């Protein structure tokens, strides 16, 4: 359970099914269970809402991990299907908390910044973030000049 | 010495550092829109008949080295990647 | 598109529709005003600069 | 603990003036001194300082001399006149270190825990930057010997303060503060490239002179570990910005039509000024 809150392991979904499908078998601890899975009633929307975490969470880690993507190997990989993606997607967009991209014709799909509208931070991250570390670089490799020059 | 640390201290940037780009820009477009406007509005209302009568008000309107000055700043800070690049 | 808009050009094979433009562009647009009326004044100056001499 | 500080160039002068103290009479040629601090914030301050009556011998060279009256009650009579002002760390000259540092450092801890001493110069004619500022702690080694008390530095900095420049600049005259699109950044091109390139000439140099004869930066690897940091950009044989091909003509893009539009919009207010003045008081004949 811990396992599944930083990236959450990118596997299979069937597998953490095993895993806590076994915890209606164990113990005489059922209740648990019972309220989250072993219940053909809200639980049973408790199953749906751990598929939804889990294709959520492959938009959650994903989403910051994307540049260029098919479509059919993300719906796949989602630990789902691929039409199924349509509704497993058109979810994911009622989210509206995602600005995303997608083409159907070519299938290279995108989710990423809104389409480079201002070029300077690539200026300011090379110029001034690194070059005023390699500016740095004179101040404090004359320091670390001066860290062997102790023993020269 | 305390020349060299005032125009080293006492004015900003220790010459490493400096060498804001284009937020300044940006804010300077500003700058040469509203103050372009204004530079428009007033000289339509200068001495456009023929009289002879000799008393000003006097506001100087003129506001070019602002436009200059930043924009040559603005200019040789485009350079900087040509220029410290290669 | 045609009557209204929301600015939404037709973008058929993308997958978005992205509605996009730049509104705040008019210190060109302000400048042009500006050229218009400042040779204005230089033109209605012009009686005087071709007057007074000859 | 110590990160950056704000220093006067009233301590500059306290040196510059022991300094004139001990040249002329010179028989040990350096001016070492006490650096006393108004210890406000993180960052540090300082608006006093005196300069001790002190020798420096070179055999064994820890033969060093206070004047704990000099140091102790004249403290105690500028805490009386100041007790803002306490004692921050110390100074001196030659800018060579050496082994009685260490031993300066140890007295200097047990009156600040986290003093620091500055290297200066009797003439920078530098870059340039002002006198140095360092940081004592212990990070042994690597080796297992006793106590390593080698001295980190911090990086130094100068504040300001009222009412202190006031003959001063005065008397020099030679202040241009509003130039800036001719000189003023031209001077630190020439400066951050040729002197950071020649420091960095120091860099290939010395550290091939480490690969010839030297330590070779091992165990210290923070050396090619930054210049990793430099290696950022590799530059490999076409210079490799041909993905920045596009986004350096989106660059040029912006600032170049600023140059055209608002360039033609200044000589639409230069030539209309200039003909309209000069042709009135030309045509004026009198």
């Amino acid at each position: 359970l811990l396992k599944l809150f930083t990236t959450m392991e990118l596997m299979r979904w069937s597998t953490l099914v095993e895993d806590y499908g076994m915890e209606l078998r164990k113990g005489s601890l059922e209740s648990p269970a019972t309220d989250v899975f072993g219940s053909t009633e809200e639980g049973e929307k408790r199953w749906k809402d751990l598929k939804n975490r889990v294709v959520e969470h492959n938009i959650r880690i994903m989403a910051k991990y994307y540049t260029r993507i098919t479509m059919k190997r993300m719906a796949q990989l989602l630990d789902l299907s691929v039409d199924e993606s349509e509704a497993f997607l058109s979810n994911l967009v009622v989210n509206k908390t995602i600005f995303a991209k997608v083409d159907r014709l070519a299938g290279i799909i995108n989710f990423q910044r809104p389409k480079d509208p201002n070029n300077l931070l690539n200026d300011w991250s090379q110029k001034l973030n690194s070059l005023m570390s390699l500016v740095n670089k004179t101040t404090h490799l004359i320091a670390k000049e001066e860290m062997i020059h102790n023993l020269q | 010495m305390l020349l060299n640390l005032h125009k080293k201290s006492w004015m900003e940037g220790l010459t490493l550092q400096d060498y804001v780009v284009k937020e300044m820009l940006e804010l300077a477009k500003n700058y040469n829109k509203a103050v372009e406007e204004e530079d428009k509005m007033t000289p339509e209302q200068l001495a456009i008949k023929n009289v002879g009568k000799q008393d000003p008000k006097r506001h100087l309107e003129e506001h070019v080295d602002v436009l200059m000055t930043s924009n040559i700043v603005q200019c040789l800070a485009a350079m900087l990647d040509t220029v410290v690049f290669k | 598109i045609l009557d209204k808009k929301f600015h939404g050009i037709l973008d058929q094979g993308e997958g978005v529709l992205i509605i996009f433009d730049e509104p705040p562009v008019d210190k060109t647009y302000e400048a042009a005003l500006e050229t218009i009326q400042n040779m204005s004044k230089v033109v209605d100056s012009l009686y005087n600069k071709a007057k007074k001499l000859t | 603990a110590v990160q950056k500080v704000v220093v006067h160039p009233l301590v500059l002068l306290s040196v510059v003036d022991h300094f004139n103290r001990i040249g002329k009479v010179g028989n040990q040629k350096r001016v070492v001194g006490v650096l006393l601090g108004s210890w406000q914030k993180k960052v540090l301050d300082v608006s006093n300082s005196f300069a001790v009556p002190f020798d420096e011998d070179d055999k064994d060279d820890s033969v060093w001399f206070l004047d704990h009256d000099y140091l102790e009650n004249m403290y105690g009579m500028f805490k009386k006149v100041n007790a803002r002002e306490r004692i921050v760390g110390w100074y001196h000259t030659g800018p060579k270190l050496h082994k009685n540092d260490i031993a300066i450092n140890e007295l200097m801890k047990r009156y600040c825990p986290n003093s620091v001493l500055v290297i200066i110069d009797v003439k920078p004619k530098d870059l340039g930057l002002p006198t140095e500022a360092y940081i004592s702690v212990e990070e042994v080694h690597d080796d297992g010997t006793p106590t390593s008390k080698t001295f980190e530095h911090v990086t130094s900095e100068i504040g300001a303060e009222e009412a202190e420049e006031v003959g001063v600049e005065h008397l020099l005259r030679d202040i241009k503060d509003t130039t800036v699109g001719t000189l003023s950044q031209r001077i630190t091109n020439q400066v951050h490239g040729l002197k950071g390139l020649n420091s960095k000439l120091l860099d290939i140099r010395s550290y091939l002179e480490k690969v010839a004869t030297g330590k070779l930066p091992i165990n210290h690897q923070i050396i090619y570990q930054l210049q990793d940091v430099f290696n950022l950009l590799p530059d490999v044989s076409l210079q490799e910005f041909v993905k920045a091909f596009y986004l350096k003509t989106n660059d040029q893009m912006v600032v170049v039509y600023l140059a055209s539009l608002i360039r033609s919009v200044v000589a639409l207010h230069n030539l209309i000024n200039n003909k309209i003045a000069n042709r009135d008081a030309e045509k004026k004949e009198g």
